[PDB]
């Protein structure tokens, strides 16, 4: 029970403090997201890289 | 032959080539910025033309240098304008006296008829200025030049068309201003003495030449040469027509309507006119293209100065000063790029304060509003457009989660409250619950949340899961692959779109095709289960499918707007998606909920505004953004959620992420024949590299490629506003405008002026809350073209101001001309362009006879130019002297233009249009409006000679296609003499499965067949085959045929020319010749006759004698309103008497309210004001989720079939062979649909139940808000014999609030002015039509089960979604 | 413990929601603070990946460390700040220098180079000295809006406005008296004891010879 | 107090898989 | 009878996990 209390003690703390700093949270956009997106599906598709795949080489995706 | 020059200016001005014609004469010229063109060697077809004689000699006395075409564009205007007089010997013919006394005779025909119909005498006076002769060559400052621009329009067309012989050449001498036209090309040449006029050098008479030629000494290139030269493309000359059209059609309609009322007339004044077009001349002239800059400011400053009128708060005067400050920010900038002293440009601050410190009323603004092009349009280079692209569709954002965490969770609220409350029960959820608490105990219990609570348990939306809704292998219409589109070629060869020696190499493949409707009768299979597996597979990713190409648009301001063009598989992809988003999940998103809140009912409006569920008030105020600059500002970070959620919906999968997925991708660039990108060369070809033209990497969307999702986010948006704020929003989306209405309650004891500022207030904290969470998603509001507002809005495509709609007439009556684009230059095209232009007009103002005498002037304009230059003939052929051996008089002109189009004629202007566009019967009504002209013009002897002409030779698939009409050749119309070529084209080129089957061996047997049995009952019903033909196959046969019409190629493929050109001499020998065409026996047998139902009813019977076989027809004629209903004048107040000159049973009643409860500016005029009241609102045991549209037109034909036949019959073997065709279901199954049945009477029945009718009058809507119909007088019609009769009831109402809209456009009106009068039934239309059965007494003898391939045309699961 | 494990469990629901949509949103690219700053660093720029920030203001503050060069981040941070400082009593209100607001009074007076242009580019400056240019521009539309024009308009307003109660005119220098526009010069007239504009003397012209008139209205 | 035992093995189980996809990332 | 013994069990495994996400946090944000 007391190891269930400090357990509870630590998580409310943890939960408290990754709210109050997601509310403050902020990101940017790069150019990596989708070129990416479509790499992974088409290996989940075929197994294999897309035809031409240097482009993706030239983003610095296609790993 | 069959496809020419467009008649009008529908494509942007591009200027390169003109570049390679000036080096190929010798000449110096500076168009384009693309350095490919400075050293390229000419390309062969344009360098051919420096050898033709009359080109050398019309450049003969020039100098080396050119000007840009808009230095030139004011002294080109001012001389046409002041020279055009003196060259009426070349347009001796087009007879201008003609045009000018069959307009006055118009306008004086429609003023007796309008006279004879309201009741009152000398309701219309004489203002003897507007009736003389004189008036319009006098006193209008366009008219000549308009003449000879159409006349030299014509020749233009003719020299472009041909296809280059080096001897094809017009040209025109004048004072100044002389021109010449050669293959794609235009050339002006003025004096040079024009252009210094008494200045130091040519840069400083016109600074904006400084960009072409810096600082240099040009006086010894101009000293020897007495003219100078601009070149140009036809499309300017084009632009140069239409401006000089537009220009006096709106002088026109103004001067007549300051003419008509004196006082106040819903029309700038002619002096701000002047003022405004000399001053925007002057601005073009001097600033060139940047000058559109200023020019495009007209729009929000007429707005913002309507906005002004109201009860003052200081907000109202914001958007003003904005634009204000914005117009000279922009001024400055122009001014330090080209040096411009402050002495020089007056001409701008001049526009600016025309537009300003005229005070006119809000119509006179609204109607000013609609001269945004009438100065022209610019040139456009792809490099400037594409900066903007490129630097808004690869630039970072910086995004906060939880506003979009917030926005995706109320996108899956919203779709699962839609669902909700449609089918009364969740969805299947699969979820483990535990994840939410809240929304499980109201799934448990089958209740739904309500509005109030979603905002604190938001976050719980995330977890939620279900099945898949909206099934996919069915959608609606299935008919929107077959419409035009512009395609891009394969990644392979996508050099081939440019000019080879441009290029400077030449690639090694060649493109087979680009066309939407020559690649889909192209592809061998076409599946529907094949699209969706080549999105599934992501086989587009393929190297083939990488290429992406622009193209500008047409007729705008800017410096240039982008539509792009795709690959065709992947624009199979696009429209595909696109269409299951429209259909299935965009239905849960209500983006044109709005209704103006000043017409809406009070109850509605607190049921409306209210939070949770009177003594109370409720205000509305309204902002206006632009949703234009969305495109390209969406990132994939935003949007992956969304994409992903709607591929759940479907069940697919990758579907909804093409364009993420593949356009960055592509390489970038404007598919421009004449500009290549500025690097690209043969060894650089495979991986070229970015430049001005062309970049890598974009990261945005494209202006259409993905709307439905966009507006679908947005609304999600605009509601998660909503539950942030607490207050009740409104959002309505019109093509590129959104309009945000925000609703406000207060107590009943608060002054006006408190609320006023309280509802601004509030739609102020809106936008704030908008422009924030909008900003963090990357999408940028921009508050400074932003204004608050709390009385103007934009609704359809109108403007009201405080409930009160304003006019916009000149936006749609300034484009009247003489031409439009149809086939072979028809002239019914032509006149039914002006017939619908105008009906469209009047009901935009309320101004009637200055629009009139416009669309009068153009029809005979139009017959004398068709008549002597058309350009399907040798250059001089006179088709009158061939056709009938002697020149035609005015007299045979004005009876053809006076006989209805039913009944073979030219008249396409029916006066009852003034007051509804759908008329129940057009022959009754023809006949009504041909007996009155003829009384007019007191030839009333050649009613019956006119009507009684021989029948022609149709068979039944004439008749079931053309109901309502007659057997004459002369009104039909001329795209059914080249279906045959088109259907025989068809089964030549095509190997698509699809089209093969639905156009299999014998379909023209079929055709035959069904249509000559829908014609074989004892009575004969027209409107029941027609109804029933169009949901046939053969229906599905001819909506394909009328979208495959408009193409080329395919409609075009010597003896063709030859058969258009007698077809077009046998309708002209028909309409112009009415001796020739009688029947004395017909003409001996109506004249005996006196009501026109019976006129009707015979001309109906004899015209289609051999089809009907001694069968008598029933169900298409009904009478004429104007002929059964007088209007009798019962009270009539005071003043009113003095201005009409007036000295002194069964009906409906009309009066006019007296209450009054919004006006804009005074009460002086009827339609100044809104009122109280609403006419218009006063006039199934299964049902399937999602029925395809072959369900739902198996289920009409069924009904209507029921509906028409006997109960004690044997129905049954008559539907089993019709509804074989189309579904799969067995008899019994279906009749589990029909709705309610057993009432009606099957003659008067049919036209009110299946019927199309007009559900308002044809005027401006403010007058039916203060009208008092009352329809419960007319005694026994009030179902005793009502049910049993030719009345309408639902026009009657439309009838009176006409009347009471057109008695009164003119009459100054007071406090206490009062109006009420009766509409009187009369004996001689009035029939009782007994209740009677179609007896068939032999089913159909065909097999119509051979479409069970074809998903176009057949459902083989017809009910696989929820039964409901 | 049935209220304290109750909340919890809740909460740790919500922050999982919330976490997992963040990390769906930028997976599998997004650049740790390591290669971020060792990046930056080393280029002057940072990556074309997405990057994840504590604040607004940490992302205001992302440069180089050897020098403060802006870059397209701090640009798109500096925008969204723009926007942050939004509030909805000043919503789309028209900033106005005191030129700018001279060519609006200009746009609404008729004529050209009449005395009401002097007096307008007068009372805009000195309105703008004071900081009361908006209250100014309110109280000219409000007169517009009663049915007057705009001449009328900056006479009221000379007379009543509080900003010029009690203000001397300014002094313009000129050549001569030929300098002046030829639509103004039938209305000069012999300097005051006591000039000020509240009473209807707009400026004073003095020559370059010691010669002072000044302009009524 | 069942139900609380299984919402946290759920919850749990969303975390397991929540940190595999940010095991991803790093 | 048996999320009696899991809850004991998991609310360890749980606050393993979210000593990895104070642990992930501080190496994915950027904070300087
Ligand atoms: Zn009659």
């Amino acid at each position: 029970v007391l190891k269930m209390g400090r357990t509870l003690e630590a998580i409310s703390k943890g939960m408290s403090e990754m709210l109050a700093k997601y509310d403050h949270l902020v990101i940017s956009t790069g150019r990596t997201t989708a070129p990416a997106a479509a790499f992974d599906a088409y290996l989940n598709e075929h197994g294999v890289p897309p035809p031409q795949p240097a482009i993706f080489k030239d983003l610095g995706v296609a790993q | 032959p069959t496809q020419y020059p467009d008649a009008r200016l529908s494509s942007p001005i591009i200027l390169d080539q003109c570049d390679l014609l000036a080096r190929s004469l010798g000449l110096y010229s500076h168009y384009s910025h693309n350095p490919k063109l400075r050293n390229c060697r000419i390309p062969h077809h344009i360098y051919r033309l420096r050898n033709s004689t009359a080109l050398k000699t019309f450049l003969q006395n020039c100098s080396i240098l050119t000007v840009p075409f808009h230095s030139i564009w004011d002294h080109i205007l001012t001389s046409i304008q002041y020279d055009a007089i003196n060259h009426v010997d070349d347009f001796k013919y087009l007879l201008p006296s003609e045009l000018v006394k069959y307009a006055n005779w118009d306008n004086e025909f429609l003023k007796a008829y309008l006279n004879k119909i309201l009741g009152l005498d000398h309701v219309f006076s004489a203002s003897a200025r507007s009736q003389c002769e004189d008036f319009s060559p006098k006193e209008n400052p366009y008219y000549w030049g308009m003449l000879l621009l159409v006349h030299l329009s014509q020749l233009a067309r003719r020299i472009k068309g041909q296809r280059g012989s080096l001897r094809s050449n017009w040209k025109f001498i004048g004072t100044d201003l002389e021109l010449f036209g050669i293959a794609d090309f235009v050339i002006f040449k003025v004096p040079v003495k024009t252009i210094i006029r008494n200045a130091v050098s040519l840069q400083a008479s016109k600074p904006g030449l400084r960009i072409w030629y810096r600082d240099q000494n040009l006086t010894p290139y101009l000293c020897d040469d007495e003219f100078i030269v601009s070149v140009a493309s036809y499309e300017c000359f084009i632009m140069i027509k239409d401006v000089f059209i537009e220009r006096y059609n709106t002088w026109e309609i103004c001067a007549r309507a300051w003419l008509e009322d004196s006082d106040g007339a819903d029309y700038p004044p002619l002096d701000v006119l002047g003022e405004l077009y000399n001053q925007g001349d002057q601005i073009i002239a001097m600033y060139l293209e940047d000058g559109f800059k200023l020019i495009k400011h007209l729009e929000p400053l007429c707005v913002s100065c309507i906005q002004t009128h109201g009860i003052f708060t200081p907000r109202k005067y914001w958007f003003q000063s904005q634009m204000i400050k914005s117009y000279y920010d922009e001024l400055h900038d122009l001014n330090l790029k080209l040096q411009i002293s402050d002495n020089k440009a007056e001409c701008a601050q001049n526009f600016i304060k025309t537009i300003v410190q005229a005070k006119l009323t809000p119509q006179q603004y609204c109607e000013l509003f609609s001269l945004q092009k009438h100065w022209g349009h610019p040139v456009l280079y792809n490099d400037v457009a594409l900066d903007k692209v490129k630097k808004h569709a690869q630039s970072t954002k910086i995004l906060k989660p939880k506003v979009m965490f917030e926005t995706f969770c109320v996108f899956k609220f919203i779709v699962a409250k839609n669902h909700y409350h449609s089918q009364g029960s969740w969805y299947k959820t699969t979820h483990d619950l535990h994840l939410t608490p809240y929304l499980r105990q109201h799934i448990v219990s089958n209740s739904f949340p309500s509005q109030a609570e979603i905002y604190q348990h938001l976050w719980e939306w995330y977890f939620v899961e279900h099945e898949p809704l909206f099934s996919t292998k069915i959608i609606s219409d299935l008919s929107i692959f077959i419409k035009d589109r512009a395609t891009a070629v394969n990644q392979e060869c996508w050099d081939s779109v440019f000019d080879r020696s441009v290029l400077g190499y030449n690639p090694p493949v060649r493109f087979q095709s680009k066309r939407v409707p020559e690649q889909f009768l192209g592809q061998a299979d076409f599946s529907l289960n094949q699209i969706l597996e080549f999105a599934e597979k992501l086989e587009y990713l393929a190297p083939s499918y990488r290429n992406f190409s622009f193209s500008l648009k047409e007729k705008e301001l800017n410096i240039g707007r982008t539509f792009g063009k795709l690959p065709y598989r992947v624009r199979n992809v696009q429209t595909l998606a696109e269409a299951l988003l429209a259909d299935g999940l965009a239905k849960a998103f209500p983006s044109n909920m709005m209704v103006v809140t000043e017409r809406e009912q009070k109850e509605a409006l607190l049921h409306q505004a209210s939070w949770h569920h009177e003594n109370a008030i409720v205000r509305g105020a309204s902002f206006v953004t632009d949703l234009e600059k969305y495109n390209l500002a969406f990132r994939y970070e935003f949007t992956r959620h969304f994409i992903d959620y709607c591929n759940r919906c479907y069940g697919v999968k990758n579907l909804f992420d093409w364009m993420h997925f593949l356009i960055p991708l592509c390489y970038m660039h404007v598919s421009d024949f004449y500009s290549p990108p500025h690097c690209v060369t043969e060894d650089n070809r495979n991986n070229p590299p970015d430049c001005a033209n062309a970049y890598h990497y974009h990261l945005g969307g494209i202006e259409g490629l993905q709307q439905k999702l966009w507006t679908c986010i947005s609304c999600a948006q605009i509601t998660l506003v909503e539950l942030k704020t607490k207050l009740k929003l409104k959002s309505s989306v019109m093509g590129d405008n959104q309009c945000i209405t925000t609703l406000s309650l207060f107590p009943i004891d608060a002054p006006n002026d408190y609320q006023e500022n309280e509802a601004e207030l509030n739609a102020a904290r809106v936008a704030v809350e908008l422009a924030i969470t909008t900003g963090y998603s990357g999408i940028f509001l921009k508050p400074e073209e932003t204004f608050v507002h709390s009385g103007f809005i934009y609704f359809g495509k109108k403007q009201y101001l405080n409930g009160v709609q304003l006019p916009q007439s000149l936006k749609t009556m300034a484009r009247c001309g003489p031409l439009s684009d149809s086939i072979f230059d028809d002239l019914q095209g032509s006149l039914a362009s002006i017939g619908t232009s105008f009906e469209r007009g009047t009901s935009e103002t309320r101004h009637i006879f200055p629009s009139r005498w416009i669309a009068s002037f153009h029809s005979m304009l139009a017959i004398n130019l068709l008549n002597q230059n058309h350009l399907g003939f040798p250059l001089g052929f006179n088709i009158d002297i061939s056709c009938f051996k002697k020149p035609l008089t005015f007299s045979e002109k004005l009876i053809a233009l006076i006989t209805p189009q039913v009944l073979g004629g030219l008249s396409f202007l029916n006066p009852e249009k003034l007051f509804y566009r759908n008329i129940s019967d057009p022959l009754t009504s023809g006949l009504f409006q041909l007996k009155n002209a003829l009384e007019f013009l007191e030839k009333e002897e050649l009613f019956y000679i006119l009507i009684s002409k021989k029948p022609g030779l149709a068979d039944a698939s004439d008749f079931v296609m053309n109901p309502l009409g007659l057997n004459v050749p002369g009104s039909k119309e001329i795209i059914t003499f080249l279906r045959q070529t088109v259907r025989e084209n068809i089964t030549i080129t095509s190997q698509n499965r699809i089209i093969n089957s639905l156009f299999h061996i014998g379909s023209d047997l079929e055709d035959q067949r069904v249509c000559e049995w829908l014609l074989s009952s004892n009575p004969v019903m027209s409107r029941f085959a027609a109804d029933i033909f169009s949901r046939t196959p053969s229906g599905k046969r001819l909506q394909v045929l009328g979208y495959l019409e408009g193409t080329r190629t395919l409609l075009a493929s010597g003896t063709m020319l030859m058969k258009l050109r007698e077809l077009t001499r046998n309708r002209w020998k028909s309409w112009f010749s009415y001796i020739d065409a009688l029947d004395d026996d017909l003409s001996e047998s109506l004249e005996k006759f006196t009501c026109t139902v019976d006129v009707a009813n015979f001309l109906r019977a004899y015209s289609w004698s051999d089809v009907l076989k001694g069968k008598r027809l029933i169900g298409a004629t009904l009478p004429c309103l104007l002929e059964q209903f007088e209007v009798k004048w019962i009270n009539l107040s005071e003043d009113l008497r003095e201005q009409f000159n007036l000295s002194s049973l069964n009906y409906v009643s009309c009066a006019l309210d007296r209450k009054v409860v919004q006006k804009h500016p005074s009460v002086n005029r009827l339609a100044w004001t809104i009122g109280n009241r609403a006419p218009y609102i006063g006039s199934p045991p299964l049902r399937v989720n999602c029925p395809s549209a072959a369900l739902k037109e198996a289920i009409e034909m069924v009904s209507r079939l029921l509906w028409v036949t006997q109960g004690t019959a044997d129905r049954e073997k008559l539907l089993i062979p019709l509804l074989n065709s189309r579904v799969n279901l067995d008899y019994q199954t279906v009749l589990n649909f029909l709705p309610t049945h057993y009432s009606g009477n099957i003659v008067h029945r049919y036209n009110d139940q299946y019927g199309q009718h007009s559900f308002m009058a044809n005027r401006m809507s403010n007058t039916s808000t203060r009208a008092i119909i009352s329809t419960n007088t007319l005694g026994k019609y009030a179902g005793q014999a009502a049910i049993d009769s030719n009345i309408i009831f639902q026009n009657t109402i439309n009838l009176g609030v006409a009347v009471l809209d057109i008695a009164l456009s003119l009459a100054k009106l007071s406090s206490a002015s009062n109006v009420t009068f009766r509409l009187m039934l009369n004996k001689c239309c009035t029939r009782h039509v007994p209740s009677e059965y179609l007896y068939f007494d032999k089913p159909l003898d065909v097999d119509l089960n051979k479409y069970m391939d074809n998903e176009l045309v057949y459902d083989n699961d017809p009910l696989c979604s929820g039964i409901k």
